[PDB]
């Protein structure tokens, strides 16, 4: 069920997900887990450097999944939410017309602002590069969450 | 679509909708989920040109309520005056009027049904714009009802939503800006 | 036609006097035109009196019969047995002239025309130009009466005052 077209096959796939599920999904789905897990990883470690200019006096200092509990009765966490369910709903119309026959590769929501990938070749090498930090941000992300659920320490302030 | 694809215009991801084809007005194509697959694209656009027809008239008025009141209603904030009509009868008076036109018009969605009308066109046209010798501008008009249409129906939304959490009218709201009340003032923690 | 965006109902044809091609619903499909017809000129005949009625009886009273309030009233302060004395009164008048031809297919069943009574006891249906036109000035004024006479006696039952009084004071609801 794996074969070395999906970029970033290394040939990984001990309990054989691949065979069940139709690799465009899984593909569709790593990306996905990976972009928002590198914004989370980055938010976490902005977060402990900088706040906006209202939000301490506000949010008060909860750092991590204390400031989700806090931020919800913000209302912030909502406005999150409705945005990005309406911008997810048109990612299930994309996720379903590819699996529908469609053009679209997994993960391909046509946003290059800079024309970046205008090169093919560069293009290659960006794809490896996206799943790679993607993977790692995702292993940082879990680590820095769990490490506060352990420490309740923010990641930056662990490090100081 | 950055890998070449054939794709719709207004959302590079998707294909352009079946059925959706660029001959009614103001199609930039974009029907994510197919709607037009599902029911007729003719009667759809029949109700979204009602629904803004309907809302065109209803964001002038919700601004226009809030500056003038005709002197024998009192002025009451606009979804006030609709608990008070509604009391008066003044409410069930255009309701009869308005479903009295209906009725007509729900035969004439009989006919855009069976081929016949055009989706939306009851020839209403008393003033000459859009007139043989103006004909020309017609097709140029559709867009612009359309998108008016498209707007409106978003803009009065909006108004009527963000004056109730603001308690603030739109014209009052815009001059005095103020976030929901209690943000600034509130510590969630 | 009357309505632009709806196609002309078929069986309505220039013929009859104001066919202004105006059955959006399409009763006259369903229904023949001519036993229509006669309704509408019955019904338009009935309430031309109608409306005359309720001006003349709020002006003017018998000395026989007790006066209403409201020309509304007329009829209620009447004894019992006028109502029933000109209810059959009219019933006959109906009888004769549809030759006791009363339901629908019966009636016409001789011909008949359309609404027609066959009584012109003055003779003005003499000259053929005059009697189309006037067809065409009975139907628009009895369906003007068929309307008047509805605000008529609606605005009289809601407010009380007369037809011509509600003018002298509107004193709005
Ligand atoms: C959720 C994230 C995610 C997803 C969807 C995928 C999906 C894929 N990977 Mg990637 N990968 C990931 C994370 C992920 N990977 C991470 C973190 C690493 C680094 C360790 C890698 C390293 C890697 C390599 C080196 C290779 C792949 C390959 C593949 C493909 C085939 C593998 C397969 O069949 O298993 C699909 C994977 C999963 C089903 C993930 C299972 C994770 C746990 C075990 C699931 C446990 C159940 C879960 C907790 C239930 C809760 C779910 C709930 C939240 C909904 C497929 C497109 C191969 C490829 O490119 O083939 C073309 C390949 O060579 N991956
Ligand atoms: C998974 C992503 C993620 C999630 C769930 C959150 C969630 C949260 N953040 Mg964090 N944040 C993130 C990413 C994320 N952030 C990133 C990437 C940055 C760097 C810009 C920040 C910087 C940041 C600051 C400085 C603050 C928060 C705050 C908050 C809280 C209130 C929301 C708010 O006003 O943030 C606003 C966040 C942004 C405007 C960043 C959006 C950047 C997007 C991802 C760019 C996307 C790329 C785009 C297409 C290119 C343009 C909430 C707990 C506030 C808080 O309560 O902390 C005390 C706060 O003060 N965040
Ligand atoms: C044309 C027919 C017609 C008629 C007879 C009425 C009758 C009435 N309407 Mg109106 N209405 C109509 C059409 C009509 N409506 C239409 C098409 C709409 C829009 C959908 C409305 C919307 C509407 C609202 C929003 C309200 C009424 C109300 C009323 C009632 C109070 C009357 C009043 O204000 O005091 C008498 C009227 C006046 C003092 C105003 C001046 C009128 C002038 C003198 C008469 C001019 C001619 C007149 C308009 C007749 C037109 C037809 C004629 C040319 C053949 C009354 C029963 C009110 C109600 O329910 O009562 C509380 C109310 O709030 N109506
Ligand atoms: C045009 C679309 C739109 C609109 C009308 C709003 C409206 C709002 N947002 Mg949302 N938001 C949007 C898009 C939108 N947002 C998008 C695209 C995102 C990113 C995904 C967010 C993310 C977001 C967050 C994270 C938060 C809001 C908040 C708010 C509120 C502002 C606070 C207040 O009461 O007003 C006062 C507003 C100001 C003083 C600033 C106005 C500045 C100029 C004039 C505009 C308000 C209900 C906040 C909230 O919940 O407040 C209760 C909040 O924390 N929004
Ligand atoms: C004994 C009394 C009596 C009788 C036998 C009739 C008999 C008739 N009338 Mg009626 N009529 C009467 C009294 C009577 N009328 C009175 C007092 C008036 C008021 C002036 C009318 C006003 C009137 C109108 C306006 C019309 C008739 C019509 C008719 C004819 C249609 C038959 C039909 O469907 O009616 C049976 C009745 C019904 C099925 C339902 C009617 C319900 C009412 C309230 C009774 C029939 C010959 C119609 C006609 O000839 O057009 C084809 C017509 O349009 N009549
Ligand atoms: C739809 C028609 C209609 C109806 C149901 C009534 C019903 C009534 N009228 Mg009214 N009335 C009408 C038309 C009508 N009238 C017309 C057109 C006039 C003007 C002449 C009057 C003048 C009038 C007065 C002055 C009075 C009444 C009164 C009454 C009540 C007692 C009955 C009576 O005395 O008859 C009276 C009937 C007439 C004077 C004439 C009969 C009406 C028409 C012409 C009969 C049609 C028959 C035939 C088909 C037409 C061919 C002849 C044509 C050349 C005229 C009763 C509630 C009395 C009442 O209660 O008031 C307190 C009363 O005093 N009526
Ligand atoms: C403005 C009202 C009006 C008009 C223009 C007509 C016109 C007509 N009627 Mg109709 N009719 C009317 C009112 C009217 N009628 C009323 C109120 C009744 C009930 C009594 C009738 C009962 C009636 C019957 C039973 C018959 C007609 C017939 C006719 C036609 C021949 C009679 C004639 O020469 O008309 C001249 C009429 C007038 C000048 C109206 C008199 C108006 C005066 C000036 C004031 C009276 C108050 C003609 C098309 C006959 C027909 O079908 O012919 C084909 C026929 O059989 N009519
Ligand atoms: C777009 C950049 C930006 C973001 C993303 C952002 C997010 C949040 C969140 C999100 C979780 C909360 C809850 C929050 C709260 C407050 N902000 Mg802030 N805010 C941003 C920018 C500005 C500016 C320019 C100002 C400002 C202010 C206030 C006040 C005021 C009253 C107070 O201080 O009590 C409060 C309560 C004003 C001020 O007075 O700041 C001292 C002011 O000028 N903010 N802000
Ligand atoms: C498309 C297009 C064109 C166009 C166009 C345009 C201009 C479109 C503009 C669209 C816009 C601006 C849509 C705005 C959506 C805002 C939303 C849904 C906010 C929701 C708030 C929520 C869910 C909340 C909340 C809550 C929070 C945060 C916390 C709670 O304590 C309080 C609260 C309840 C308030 C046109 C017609 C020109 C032409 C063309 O033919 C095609
Ligand atoms: C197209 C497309 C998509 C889409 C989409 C969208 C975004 C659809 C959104 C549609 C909307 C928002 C329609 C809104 C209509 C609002 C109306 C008709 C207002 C009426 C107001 C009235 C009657 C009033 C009033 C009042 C007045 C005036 C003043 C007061 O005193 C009284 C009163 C309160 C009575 C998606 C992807 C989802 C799927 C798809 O594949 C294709
Ligand atoms: C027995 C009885 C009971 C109790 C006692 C009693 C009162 C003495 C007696 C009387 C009972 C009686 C006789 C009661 C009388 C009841 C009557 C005659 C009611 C008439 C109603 C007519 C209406 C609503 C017309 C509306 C016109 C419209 C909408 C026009 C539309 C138009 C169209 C179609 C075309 C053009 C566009 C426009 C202009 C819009």
């Amino acid at each position: 069920g794996l074969d070395g077209t999906y970029v970033g096959d290394v040939g990984f796939d001990p309990l054989g997900f691949s065979s069940i599920i139709d690799m465009r999904w899984l593909r569709e789905a790593e990306l996905k887990h990976g972009r928002v897990c590198m914004l989370a990883a980055t938010g976490m470690i902005v977060q402990d450097v900088y706040q906006f200019p209202g939000v301490t006096k506000s949010f008060g200092d909860a750092k991590m999944t204390t400031l989700h509990d806090v931020a919800v009765k913000q209302g912030s966490m909502q406005q999150l939410l409705v945005w990005l369910g309406l911008l997810e709903i048109f990612g299930f119309v994309a996720i379903v017309q590819m699996l529908q026959g469609s053009d679209r590769q997994p993960g391909d929501f046509g946003f290059d602002p800079l024309n970046c990938a205008a090169n093919p070749d560069t293009l290659a090498r960006r794809q490896l590069v996206e799943l790679k930090n993607g993977r790692l941000a995702m292993i940082a992300t879990a680590g820095m969450l769990h490490h506060f659920f352990i420490t309740g320490k923010g990641p930056i302030q662990l490090i100081t | 679509a950055v890998f070449q694809g054939d794709f719709s215009e207004s959302v590079p991801f998707l294909k352009t909708p079946t059925n959706l084809d660029g001959s009614l007005p103001g199609d930039v194509g974009f029907d994510p989920l197919g709607f037009s697959e599902v029911f007729d694209i003719r009667v759809l656009r029949e109700a979204e040109l009602k629904h803004g027809r309907i809302a065109m008239l209803a964001t002038l008025g919700y601004l226009v309520q809030e500056a003038y009141v005709f002197p024998f209603f009192d002025k009451v904030p606009p979804i006030q005056a609709h608990d008070v009509l509604v009391k008066s009868g003044g409410m069930s008076q255009i309701l009869l009027w308005t479903s009295f036109l209906e009725i007509f018009g729900g035969i004439a969605l009989f006919q855009t049904i069976q081929g016949r009308r055009y989706p939306g066109d009851f020839a209403f046209d008393p003033l000459g714009l859009s007139q043989g010798k103006n004909a020309e501008k017609l097709e140029r008009y559709q867009l612009a009802e359309i998108k008016h249409s498209r707007l409106a129906m978003l803009a009065f939304s909006g108004f009527v939503h963000q004056g109730f959490i603001t308690k603030q009218g739109v014209l009052e709201q815009l001059g005095n800006f103020k976030p929901i009340p209690g943000f600034p003032e509130a510590t969630f923690f | 036609n009357a309505m632009p965006f709806l196609e002309r109902p078929p069986k309505l044809d220039g013929s009859l006097a104001g066919d202004v091609g105006f059955d959006p619903v399409g009763f006259s499909n369903y229904f023949d035109i001519r036993w229509l017809r006669e309704a509408e000129l019955k019904h338009g005949r009935v309430c031309m009196l109608g409306v005359t009625g309720l001006l003349v009886q709020e002006a003017i009273c018998l000395p026989q019969f007790a006066n209403g309030k409201t020309p509304v009233d007329d009829f209620f302060v009447v004894p019992a047995a006028g109502l029933w004395q000109v209810f059959f009164t009219i019933g006959a008048v109906e009888f004769f002239s549809n030759g006791f031809k009363l339901t629908p297919g019966d009636m016409f069943s001789e011909g008949r025309e359309a609404g027609d009574l066959g009584f012109d006891p003055l003779g003005c249906g003499k000259n053929p130009d005059a009697l189309a036109r006037r067809r065409l000035v009975e139907v628009k004024n009895g369906r003007l009466a068929m309307i008047a006479f509805g605000g008529m006696l609606h605005q009289q039952l809601l407010t009380g005052q007369g037809t011509l009084e509600q003018l002298a004071n509107f004193k709005a609801i």
